[PDB]
């Protein structure tokens, strides 16, 4: 979900401090600016860290992941008691760890996001640049960090 | 607009906004005038029933 380590097996070494920080449970950016725009929003699914759309109907508009034409911003963290996201929008720049399709993304590729929210290698509709390698952490699970820096 | 819910780290807050009206009112000064006594002349009108004429 969001932080499978509440599940431990054992207890985890803490000497090291290097390969320490790719993981499903770092919510938030890479670097991040005191003036960066976050807009709370419902959802409706598992859109953490995913690009995301509007969705409307009577209730008020909730976000889910999605991508393409429709994207409006990327899903950086969850409160799941409130079940409520945490938005960058599009039109504010991000890097940090996203979902990424498959294991195929290598560093300077062009990425878009597509149908699930998930960057896969490419016109394009937004600038997203791949700053490291796939990393995998689940067996599905695929994470790349990313510099998503607007529309094309 | 709908309450926004606190949750983790957000920037975004609905907001409240604030309206007025102006109402005059208009005020008019009036006066009469009455004839009465000289005050130092009453005497020469109080009797044992009455003060005047």
């Amino acid at each position: 979900m969001k932080n499978p380590q509440h599940d431990a097996s054992l207890l985890s070494n803490s000497n090291e401090f290097r390969d320490k920080n790719v993981e499903f449970f770092a919510s938030g950016g890479t670097r991040t600016s005191k003036f960066d725009k976050l807009e709370n929003h419902p959802f409706l699914g598992y859109p953490y860290k995913r690009g995301v759309k509007r969705v409307i109907q009577h209730y008020e508009p909730h976000v889910e992941a999605g991508g393409g034409e429709d994207l409006y911003g990327i899903c950086i963290d969850i409160d799941e008691f409130s079940k409520t996201a945490t938005i960058v929008p599009i039109t504010n720049n991000f890097e940090g760890y996203l979902v990424a399709k498959d294991s195929t993304v290598k560093v300077k590729d062009k990425l878009i996001f597509n149908k699930d929210g998930a960057l896969e290698k490419v016109k394009a509709t937004i600038n997203a640049t791949a700053l490291t390698d796939a990393k995998q952490i689940s067996n599905e699970v695929y994470l790349v960090k990313v510099a998503v820096f607007g529309n094309k | 607009a709908n309450p926004t819910t606190i949750a983790n780290e957000v920037n975004t807050i609905s907001t409240i906004g604030f309206s007025s009206e102006v109402v005059r009112l208009n005020y008019l000064k009036l006066q009469y005038k009455f004839r009465h006594l000289k005050q130092t002349s009453e005497k020469f009108y109080t009797s044992d029933s009455y003060i005047g004429d």
